[PDB]
DNA sequence: GTCCTAGGACTGCAATTTTAGAGAGACGCGA
DNA sequence: TCGCGTCTCTCTAAAATTGCAGTCCCGCGCGCCGTAGGAC
RNA sequence: CCGGCGCGCG
């Protein structure tokens, strides 16, 4: 639990946002699963 | 595909839940009517809505 | 934010985009509404319904690359070996969209 | 006797378990 | 001198079961039984 | 004055 702590610390909540943003267009711009990841 | 910006979306919206509400009351007073039970449709519109 | 200039925002502020890449979104994002159209509302009907989806066995391995020289033998097993180291126009205008026209 | 003393019925749903789908690097056979 | 279906995997998109999670009237009365274990 | 099990009443 001390490495998932120290990776919950020193997230960039941000980053995380717009990196899911992209990948959702990616995946958007190109059928169960690569809905369900568009989900997640 | 008939209509676009939100005319589509709402008019759609609208006409479902319009319809559904329609059918929502009548079936749950047809189960109380062959019963005998006699209830308001202000009671049911309440939990309809 | 660590940047100076995401103060403000809510959630910071919108990512950089150049001016070449919004200008192809803006095409982009045109031609699928034109694209969406199409089928909502006869061989002139295939012909620009493909043109609208278009404006988006070693040899075979040599296109995950940028293919330095090759072509004769022996050549691209070593490549392939060594690379592992680095590891109508007029007819569509007929249509017209009509977003905003209540 | 004892005084401390350490296996329903149904619905909803994401998680495995395939099934398949193409697909490719090295290749024994082969032209 | 390469070229050719292709042997043997190869990695993932798309359903197909499948193991939890959750829930399942209200309000009263009475009785019994816990509280266990081991070297003294 | 805590929970389980069993039996009941409306």
């Amino acid at each position: 639990a001390g490495a998932i702590r120290e990776q919950l610390a020193d997230l960039d909540l941000r980053i995380i946002i717009e990196n899911s943003l992209v990948e959702w267009k990616q995946l958007g711009e190109e059928d169960r699963k690569i809905v369900r990841r568009k989900d997640f | 595909r008939i209509l676009g910006i939100p005319w589509g979306f709402l008019i759609g919206a609208e006409l479902t839940i319009v319809q559904s509400r329609i059918s929502l009351v009548n079936k749950i007073q047809k189960v109380y009517r062959s019963q005998g039970v006699q209830i308001h449709n202000r009671h049911i519109e309440i939990i309809v809505r | 934010p660590l940047d100076p200039d995401a103060a403000g925002f809510i959630y910071s502020n919108p990512i950089e985009t150049s001016f070449k890449q919004r200008c192809l979104e803006d095409w982009k994002v045109h031609h699928r509404k034109l694209l969406r159209t199409l089928q909502s509302e006869e061989s002139d009907y295939m012909r620009v319904m493909e043109r609208l989806r278009n404006i988006i066995e070693l040899k075979e391995e040599l296109e995950a690359q940028g293919l330095p020289i090759d072509g004769t033998r022996n050549v691209l097993y070593q490549r392939v070996q060594k690379a592992r180291r680095i590891n109508v126009d007029e007819l569509i205008c007929r249509i017209k969209l009509h977003e905003g026209d209540t």
